[PDB]
């Protein structure tokens, strides 16, 4: 796979302190697909989630994930994971959320349900954001993107992206610890 | 050297839409897919052994579901008998009551009742939906939303959105903590509007269930159903689950529906090589098989999968037309954007609004689309004086009316007065009147003053946590000068006592009159018969802006 | 009860009572301000379901009327223990055996035989088809 | 202070569109009016001594027509007897047949099936217009026009329109003068687009059957009817010139139709207190009257009068609906400018587009509107894009199709040579080199080279002085190079040889073959019957321009 | 002539002859060029009218076929003629005289003796309704 | 009040062009559709006609509504042969003696769109055809939603134009004020 730059590095473990955010990425990221639905590269993505977490004075851990491609449920397994509760899950067409621990799977912290809307300074936001929920903040959300035009121009594109995604589930794979090589 | 005219055309709005060529293999095909089974059903000791080609040793829970649940047994052998042709004929024959068909229709198996529609024009269809339509009497729903989850605007919008004829109104949050808020608001300002209109506040299944105990809203719709196993499971969900959610609304008096809708299992990423409709029929006969009475689909928020392909507009309009021929109340759609084009959007929406269905629009935008927080809807509120004309052009009833801007102004300015009664009263982050007056005038949240989101969804989620009550809304409203709002609200409440707005189609009309299937048959019976736009109910329709007096 | 029995505030208000036998004409504003009702006394009975039920079966609505049976049951089921119980249903939520106890549970507390079957119905299928705790 | 979302919709473009109140006593109302006259007939020793409440001895020119003419007297008695309901009830009744109908329809009055059809909705109209439409096959008409006159341009977009599948094209002319050289070029650019496609050119009426005479058209349309007397006379014609006239072009060999229109009466200043509908009604019964194989209708030119009233986008679906009832050929207008908005008059075409007439548009604009000698048509070149979209969306054959923009360019250049090489056959003003460049790419006038205008009507006037024939175009084209062209060009000559094309909905398809309701009759009965989208024709629809393979 | 017999030139094409008694096939590129054939040899018949005729009634459409059977007298009258009379018969362009006149003409000259009847019958009733020279 | 009647018109005396008026124009109605002044509509096209050295003849017509008619009576009383019918609501046409009455030289049938200016280059060029001239077609005005604006209010504005309409009553010659 061209553009490979993350090494799983065995079974991820469980955090033990509040110091963490875990970055939970579906199946195909960084493989089959090397940039989100509008071409963002994932590497810039990962890039500025991690720089934001870590410039709020917080550890960020990335793993996969692989029991579901929805990045709810791929959230929640790294929800479970974070040793502060707080999780960012990241699909490959680049829908993100940002998870609680506790919260019913399809809850949320805040949410990023139009992926074309993305950018790289909103994905630094969105890592600034997490890490300040693991400090037990209440940071100003957000600022909502929605434009009524996004699903016309890519919800067909966004299924297709997704059908793909899709065939890197694997039953009953526990997350594998990332390497980021950035 | 470019043509001029394909320069030209390449140019056109809809040329920035997704279409894409069949795909088969994944289920990116309307209707009519080679990969769809044919019909079949085999019943031993009262019990299915075999549904639409697959043995019960097959069954998914889906199928589970539907041959235990979901298909009229009694009549099952002689609609399997019948020609899908000569069925397809009878749905559109003005002759044909519709209390005959119901009971054949509700025999069919899923794959049959596709292939029995699979039969019809949209003509054919429309013609077939004004009869089977299981209310007499059309209505409508409206989103009440905005990017901001700005409480003032939302009331001030709902207010304005009852008034225009809405009898159901939708909210959503774009963070999920403010939900409460957005709900108190949406009830509030619904109220003022016209007592009656009907409130829901869309979110995870749990935490909308939670909110409606609370008595902040009136109504659940989007209890999701989906057409294939892996999907339904990444959907956190199973038939059992979403049956026993169900019967939980029941219990606490609240009317609810299940939400479907073509294009979900592509969408999310396992179709089972499946077109859309044959799929949609399974989430038709889930929610039939629940004992749910009602149904929003129409592709619904997936939308913009249906239409990239051929047929997939007419597809839309055939899966309405099943859930009302198995004698469920159809909200059918024409919520979601999925083109650029005027022209297009108003094809799509016109299969509904020209026959009537329970609900002609599930969320026509009553706030500008940039607001709408289901990422646009078909319609939005700078079309609100194009469907006015277009119902006074056809003489069709599409459930709102046209309205004075002075008793817009008014009734908005009540809603947000009402809210800030109200959240004077419960201690919430207060409404100030600079608040009041921009929601009073205001087209979306690009006029309104920011409010601190921090603190709001601090005390929303207190609402939640105290369990915070609808009674306290109504005390608040009291305390604060509106002592009518206080009793539509305290109204509201007393008919989740009764257990009547729970049957099909039922919603709250006039003073607090329940209108639905039961006492609002539809007994259609072709021309001159049926529901017919007359009496003062045309001439309001008539009464647009700018028809000026010829002499 | 029959369709023309319905709407039951219109035509027979004295069959609706709440769940601490308040009447409808007891849920005045004046009586809400004083709290002499609050919202544990605002609250559909399974008698009221039931007489739903029957009108939805007269509408030719079984599989509503089975609805409102399963409703009428769950009346009795605190909030907090309804949520729990949709939880414990969903997906990968629950054992075989947890969903087992919820359905003894559902019938020793609260007689609710039908809403029982039902779980255990589940609790058999989602062996079959992998949807328990630990199938992911 | 005023409400930003009232602002917003005062922008609206449909907010500037011409609405008025109802006038009864002008006849600004659509249809339903009180001083309408009550169906009813007397007959005594075969002839008519009442018609809808009027006494012989009160007939106009228009009842004596009909009366004499135009009514089926050994029924009509027993027609009328018939119940109103019933009647309409049959109209949308998939399974009462085409032919049991026409008897009952061809017996009744003006206003007893302005009675009938006023009994239905418009879904229940389109589902009698999908059964009562003559030709089982849907075509399309479009308007070649351009504010210059400008034959080059004509001829390109000519061939344009014809590959797109227009069957029949119309032009006119800003300048009277003109029309030789607008009919011919018109006639050359269609042949080469696609043999067989018919020609007109709409003038005033000596002018036009002269110049049919000559040879430069294939048929004749604007053929004006009206439905009051001071109109009619206005319109510079009695019931007896303009039938004479029918059968003058017939003697000629030329298929003809009559044009009337709802409204037209008010236009010109003389509805005698009756509504639209019931004056349109009196036309289309000249139209049988006359013994005319077709009827151009749907308000048309007109169409700003209904649609400022209410229910007049219904009126003239029901106008369309009389006529293709009455046995007559319709070309369904949608070819006439009248509102701002693209909602709105896509809701007007879909009347038409969804059942299928037969010609869906009676003037689709193959231009640019600010091209449209029609003053604007309800579609024009820019919507070719989303007319086809929509085909695809709704599987509906609305007689167009895709097409590649290197063979459209192909296409208009031959088109530009080949008239370049009749011009200098017949030794008229060149058609340069450069001019044959710019219609080849054009998309309208804006991109053409400016013509010496006042040479060119001298030498289009001199056709019709000299009575140059359509045999010295013919001549030019297969001296000039183009032996292909002049051969398809002698073959629509020769059509007017048989009197194939003379008979009810005629077009010329494929190699040749005459389609008309005689051997391409509409045999509807219900669904899966009748026409149906289907085949390689389907294919075609479905292969729109964005459409990305999801593999 | 059925409708089985429709249309002439793809069932039937050598019914078709034109005033001069030429055929379809003789319309050539070769004939039109070499002036074999000229434009007054290109006219439909009074014969292939009443053939059309015919086909109309089987289809059912009696008064199409009266238009036809119209059509077919007046191919007998030139077309310069043609439109005399097409504009006596408009408003206010004619005395009855005129009109008469020509229904004379039509019958005694062309044996048009259904068109003359009908140009009779307009000339009565322009008298009532008003339409004759001079009444404007 | 600027238009007033002389007696009744007669045949012209080749070097003039009659402008001929509908019933209303300048009496019940005195602005077009677009709210331009009669009396302005009136001099521009006297102007333009008599700046080509041709005598303007102004003749009210009654028998019709209808400004083909109009303007065809006022052909046949024409010297020249050359006419401009004009309505109230603005419809204006150049129409030439021996051409069918619903044929002309020069038509402007979407009366919104001429300007004063439009209406000084009509009389300038029916002045150029009294002389038997080929002058240049006034350029064509087309405006595809001027129906859409002005239809109605067309067909209203005419419905009150034909009120006017005399059975039998021939054209009367106008005197213009200066
Ligand atoms: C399409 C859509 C859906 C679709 C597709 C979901 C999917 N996984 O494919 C359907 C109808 C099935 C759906 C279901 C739900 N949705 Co939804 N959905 C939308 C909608 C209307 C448009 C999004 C879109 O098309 N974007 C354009 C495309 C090109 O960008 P994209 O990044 O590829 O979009 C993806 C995400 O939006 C994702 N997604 C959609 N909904 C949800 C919900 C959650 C919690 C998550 C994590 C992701 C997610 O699905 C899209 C396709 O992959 C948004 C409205 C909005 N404001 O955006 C709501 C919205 C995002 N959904 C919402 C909700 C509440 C839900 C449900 C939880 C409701 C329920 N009854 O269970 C479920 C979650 C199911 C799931 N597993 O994701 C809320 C979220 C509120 C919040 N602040 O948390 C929104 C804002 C509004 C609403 N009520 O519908 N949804
Ligand atoms: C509406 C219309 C009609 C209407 C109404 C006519 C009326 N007298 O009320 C109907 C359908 C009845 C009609 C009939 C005819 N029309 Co016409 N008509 C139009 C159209 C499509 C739009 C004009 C419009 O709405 N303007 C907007 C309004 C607000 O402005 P207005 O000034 O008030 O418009 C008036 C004039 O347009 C006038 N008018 C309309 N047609 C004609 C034709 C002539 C010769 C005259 C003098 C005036 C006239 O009627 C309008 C309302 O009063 C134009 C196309 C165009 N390019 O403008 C053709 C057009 C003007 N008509 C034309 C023709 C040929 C005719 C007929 C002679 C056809 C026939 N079969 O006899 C008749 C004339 C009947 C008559 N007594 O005027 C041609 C003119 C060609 C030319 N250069 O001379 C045009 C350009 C195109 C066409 N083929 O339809 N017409
Ligand atoms: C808008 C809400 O309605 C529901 N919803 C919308 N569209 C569909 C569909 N095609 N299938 C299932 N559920 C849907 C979801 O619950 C979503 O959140
Ligand atoms: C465009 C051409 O079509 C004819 N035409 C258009 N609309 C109508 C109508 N409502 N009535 C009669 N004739 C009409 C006229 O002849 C016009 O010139
Ligand atoms: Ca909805
Ligand atoms: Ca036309
Ligand atoms: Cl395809
Ligand atoms: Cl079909
Ligand atoms: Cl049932
Ligand atoms: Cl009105
Ligand atoms: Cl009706
Ligand atoms: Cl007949
Ligand atoms: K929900
Ligand atoms: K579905
Ligand atoms: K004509
Ligand atoms: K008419």
């Amino acid at each position: 796979g061209p553009g490979g730059f993350l090494t799983e590095v065995g079974e991820a473990r469980q955090g033990t302190q509040q110091d963490e955010v875990i970055i939970a990425v579906g199946p195909a990221f960084g493989l089959a697909q090397t940039v989100n639905i509008v071409g963002i590269p994932h590497k810039s993505i990962l890039r500025e989630v991690i720089a934001g977490i870590e410039e709020e004075g917080i550890k960020a851990r990335v793993i996969r994930c692989f029991k579901s491609s929805d990045v709810a449920f791929v959230a929640v397994e790294g929800n479970r994971l974070s040793g502060s509760g707080i999780s960012i899950g990241i699909q490959s067409k680049g829908t993100t959320v940002i998870h609680q621990q506790g919260l019913p799977p399809l809850s949320n912290l805040e949410l990023f349900p139009q992926a074309p809307l993305l950018t790289l300074e909103t994905y630094r936001q969105i890592g600034k954001n997490a890490a300040r929920y693991a400090k037990r903040e209440s940071p100003q959300p957000v600022p909502t993107l929605n434009d009524q035009m996004a699903r016309p121009k890519y919800q067909a594109k966004s299924a297709i992206l997704h059908i793909k995604e899709t065939k890197y589930v694997v039953t009953g794979k526990n997350p594998q610890e990332l390497r980021v090589a950035l | 050297m470019r043509s001029k005219r394909f320069e030209a055309l390449a140019k056109r709005p809809v040329n920035q839409d997704g279409f894409v060529k069949e795909w088969i293999e994944e289920g990116f095909i309307a209707m009519e897919s080679p990969n769809d089974p044919k019909p079949s059903i085999k019943i031993v000791n009262g019990a299915v052994t075999e549904l639409d080609g697959k043995p019960v040793s097959d069954f998914d829970l889906i199928d589970h579901f539907i041959a235990r649940y979901g298909i009229n047994l009694n009549r099952a052998e002689e609609v399997m008998a019948m020609d899908s042709v000569k069925l397809a004929n009878m749905l559109c024959d003005p002759n044909v009551k519709r209390s005959e068909i119901v009971p054949l229709t509700t025999a069919m198996t899923p794959a049959k009742i596709v292939e029995v529609v699979s039969h019809m024009n949209v003509v054919e269809m429309m013609m077939a939906m004004q009869k089977m339509r299981a209310r007499r009497t059309p209505s409508q729903q409206a989103h009440v939303t905005n990017v901001k989850d700005n409480p003032v605007q939302i009331a001030a919008d709902a207010a304005e959105g009852a008034w225009r004829g809405f009898d159901e109104q939708e909210t959503t949050v774009a963070v999920a903590r403010y939900a409460p808020f957005n709900a108190i608001a949406l009830l509030v300002g619904s109220q003022v509007g016209r007592p009656g209109v009907l409130t829901q506040c869309s979110l995870e299944e749990a935490t909308e269930l939670k909110l409606g105990m609370l008595g902040h809203t009136c109504y659940a719709e989007t209890i999701s159903v989906y057409g294939t196993e892996p999907v339904f499971t990444d959907g956190d969900d199973t038939p059992w689950s979403k049956g026993f959610l169900a019967s939980s609304y029941a219990s606490r008096g609240l009317k609810m529906r299940f939400t479907s809708g073509s294009g979900s299992e592509v969408q999310m990423g396992y179709a089972e090589g499946k077109s859309m409709l044959y799929l949609e029929a399974r989430c038709i006969y889930i929610t039939k098989a629940a004992g749910v009475q009602g149904l929003q689909n129409g592709s619904v928020s997936c939308i913009g999968v249906p239409s990239a392909v051929p047929s997939g507009i007419r597809a839309v309009l055939a899966e309405n037309l099943i859930c009302s021929s198995l004698d469920l109340e159809c909200a059918s759609s024409n919520d979601q954007t999925f083109t650029h084009s005027d022209m297009r959007r108003t094809a799509r929406l016109l299969m509904q609004f020209l026959p009537g269905t329970d609900f002609i629009s599930s969320g026509y935008s009553a706030v500008p689309n940039y607001d709408n927080m289901f990422a646009g809807s078909n319609e939005d509120a700078e079309d609100f004086d194009d469907y006015n004309v277009i119902q006074r052009d056809l003489k069709v009833d599409g459930g709102l009316r046209p309205v004075r801007e002075e008793d817009v102004i008014a009734i908005r300015n009540k809603a947000a007065r009402a809210l800030q009664a109200v959240f004077a009263g419960m201690g919430l982050p207060p409404i100030t009147d600079e608040e009041v007056e921009a929601a009073t005038y205001a087209h979306g949240s690009k006029d309104m003053p920011e409010r601190n989101i921090v603190e709001d969804i601090k005390f929303a989620q207190e609402i939640i946590n105290k369990n915070r009550n609808g009674l306290e809304v109504v005390k608040a409203l009291a305390q604060g000068g509106f002592t009518d709002v206080a009793q539509d609200m305290l109204n509201i409440q007393k008919a989740k006592l009764t257990g009547d707005y729970l049957h099909t189609s039922a919603i709250i009309v006039g003073d607090g009159q329940v209108l639905s299937a039961v006492n609002d048959v539809n007994d259609y019976a072709g021309p001159a018969t049926g529901y017919r736009l007359q009496g003062e109910r045309w001439e309001e329709i008539k009464n647009i802006p700018g028809a000026l007096d010829p002499n | 009860a029959r369709v023309s029995d319905y709407p039951l505030a219109n035509k027979h208000p004295e069959w609706v009572k709440t769940a601490t036998n308040k009447t409808l004409d007891d849920f005045t504003l004046e009586n809400v301000l004083s709290n002499k009702v609050t919202a544990q006394d605002m609250r559909i009975t399974p008698e009221t379901l039931r007489l739903q039920a029957s009108i939805a079966k007269d509408a030719g609505r079984d599989r509503l009327a089975m609805n409102f049976e399963r409703a009428a049951e769950l009346t009795a089921v605190p909030d907090d223990r309804i949520l729990e119980i949709y939880n414990a249903l969903r997906p990968y939520r629950s054992t075989k055996e947890e969903l087992l106890a919820i359905a003894d549970d559902l019938e020793s507390r609260y007689q609710a035989k039908i809403c029982a079957a039902f779980v255990r119905e589940a609790a058999t299928l989602y062996v079959e088809r992998k949807k328990l705790k630990g199938d992911d």
